[PDB]
Protein backbone atom coordinates (compact mmCIF):
# COMPACT_ATOMS: atom_id res chain seq x y z
CA UNK A 1 0.00 0.00 0.00
CA UNK A 2 3.08 2.49 0.72
CA UNK A 3 4.96 1.54 -2.47
CA UNK A 4 1.40 1.59 -4.20
CA UNK A 5 0.96 5.28 -2.92
CA UNK A 6 4.08 6.62 -3.85
CA UNK A 7 4.35 4.73 -7.35
CA UNK A 8 0.96 6.66 -7.92
CA UNK A 9 2.57 9.81 -6.77
CA UNK A 10 5.38 9.81 -9.16
CA UNK A 11 3.48 8.48 -12.01
CA UNK A 12 1.24 11.74 -11.96
CA UNK A 13 3.91 13.88 -12.42
CA UNK A 14 3.94 12.91 -15.91
CA UNK A 15 -0.02 13.81 -16.25
CA UNK A 16 -0.67 16.94 -18.76
CA UNK A 17 -4.00 18.07 -16.51
CA UNK A 18 -4.42 19.84 -19.64
CA UNK A 19 -1.13 21.57 -20.25
CA UNK A 20 0.36 21.28 -23.91
CA UNK A 21 3.42 19.15 -22.23
CA UNK A 22 4.07 17.56 -18.75
CA UNK A 23 7.25 18.46 -18.76
CA UNK A 24 8.08 21.74 -17.16
CA UNK A 25 10.94 22.59 -18.78
CA UNK A 26 9.56 22.38 -22.23
CA UNK A 27 6.81 25.01 -21.42
CA UNK A 28 9.75 27.24 -20.51
CA UNK A 29 11.55 26.69 -23.47
CA UNK A 30 8.90 27.06 -25.70
CA UNK A 31 7.14 29.84 -24.03
CA UNK A 32 7.67 33.46 -22.96
CA UNK A 33 5.84 34.41 -19.30
CA UNK A 34 2.51 35.31 -20.08
CA UNK A 35 1.36 32.50 -22.04
CA UNK A 36 4.09 30.04 -20.05
CA UNK A 37 1.73 30.87 -16.32
CA UNK A 38 -1.26 29.42 -17.83
CA UNK A 39 0.17 26.38 -18.70
CA UNK A 40 2.02 25.95 -15.39
CA UNK A 41 -0.76 27.00 -13.69
CA UNK A 42 -2.70 24.13 -14.85
CA UNK A 43 0.27 21.49 -13.52
CA UNK A 44 0.96 23.56 -10.23
CA UNK A 45 -3.39 22.66 -9.54
CA UNK A 46 -3.12 19.19 -11.00
CA UNK A 47 0.18 18.15 -9.13
CA UNK A 48 -1.13 19.77 -6.40
CA UNK B 1 -17.76 0.82 60.31
CA UNK B 2 -20.77 0.31 58.18
CA UNK B 3 -21.12 -1.92 55.12
CA UNK B 4 -23.95 -2.80 52.90
CA UNK B 5 -24.38 -6.39 51.53
CA UNK B 6 -27.28 -6.78 49.11
CA UNK B 7 -29.79 -10.09 50.14
CA UNK B 8 -31.25 -10.66 46.96
CA UNK B 9 -30.45 -9.55 43.25
CA UNK B 10 -32.21 -8.89 39.88
CA UNK B 11 -30.26 -10.82 36.10
CA UNK B 12 -30.89 -8.12 33.76
CA UNK B 13 -30.27 -8.58 30.25
CA UNK B 14 -29.30 -5.31 28.90
CA UNK B 15 -29.29 -4.70 24.56
CA UNK B 16 -25.96 -3.77 23.38
CA UNK B 17 -26.13 -2.99 19.03
CA UNK B 18 -23.06 -2.17 17.50
CA UNK B 19 -22.16 -1.15 13.63
CA UNK B 20 -19.86 -4.15 11.74
CA UNK B 21 -20.00 -3.33 8.24
CA UNK B 22 -21.79 -0.72 5.90
CA UNK B 23 -23.19 -1.02 1.80
CA UNK B 24 -20.37 -1.94 -0.23
CA UNK B 25 -20.97 1.02 -2.74
CA UNK B 26 -18.89 1.06 -6.41
CA UNK B 27 -18.63 4.18 -8.17
CA UNK B 28 -16.86 4.25 -11.28
CA UNK B 29 -14.99 7.06 -11.92
CA UNK B 30 -15.24 7.18 -15.84
CA UNK B 31 -19.17 6.31 -15.92
CA UNK B 32 -19.83 8.99 -13.17
CA UNK B 33 -17.97 11.87 -14.21
CA UNK B 34 -18.33 11.61 -17.89
CA UNK B 35 -20.92 8.38 -18.77
CA UNK B 36 -21.21 7.61 -22.65
CA UNK B 37 -18.82 10.71 -24.40
CA UNK B 38 -15.74 10.17 -26.03
CA UNK B 39 -14.71 13.81 -25.64
CA UNK B 40 -14.98 13.92 -21.95
CA UNK B 41 -13.53 10.53 -21.37
CA UNK B 42 -10.67 12.15 -23.41
CA UNK B 43 -10.01 15.01 -21.65
CA UNK B 44 -10.29 12.75 -18.37
CA UNK B 45 -7.50 11.00 -19.62
CA UNK B 46 -5.18 14.17 -18.95
CA UNK B 47 -6.05 13.94 -15.25
CA UNK B 48 -3.64 10.60 -15.40
CA UNK B 49 -4.50 7.99 -12.37
C1 LIG C 1 -35.74 -11.96 45.61
O1 LIG C 1 -36.51 -11.28 44.63
C2 LIG C 1 -37.44 -12.07 43.90
C3 LIG C 1 -38.14 -11.12 42.94
O2 LIG C 1 -37.18 -10.21 42.38
C4 LIG C 1 -38.43 -12.72 44.85
O3 LIG C 1 -39.26 -13.62 44.12
C5 LIG C 1 -40.53 -12.99 43.90
O4 LIG C 1 -41.16 -12.61 45.12
C6 LIG C 1 -42.40 -11.93 44.93
C7 LIG C 1 -42.98 -11.57 46.29
O5 LIG C 1 -43.05 -12.76 47.09
C8 LIG C 1 -43.37 -12.81 44.15
O6 LIG C 1 -44.59 -12.09 43.92
C9 LIG C 1 -42.76 -13.22 42.82
O7 LIG C 1 -43.65 -14.12 42.14
C10 LIG C 1 -41.43 -13.91 43.09
N1 LIG C 1 -40.81 -14.34 41.84
C11 LIG C 1 -40.30 -13.52 40.91
C12 LIG C 1 -39.57 -14.21 39.80
O8 LIG C 1 -40.42 -12.31 40.94
C13 LIG C 1 -37.69 -13.51 45.91
O9 LIG C 1 -38.62 -14.01 46.86
C14 LIG C 1 -36.68 -12.61 46.62
N2 LIG C 1 -35.94 -13.37 47.60
C15 LIG C 1 -35.49 -12.79 48.71
C16 LIG C 1 -34.12 -13.21 49.16
O10 LIG C 1 -36.15 -11.97 49.32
Amino acid sequence: QNAQALNTLVKQLSSNFGAISSVLNDILSRLDPPEAEVQIDRLITGRL
Amino acid sequence: NSIAIPTNFTISVTTEILPVSMTKTSVDCTMYICGDSTECSNLLLQYGS
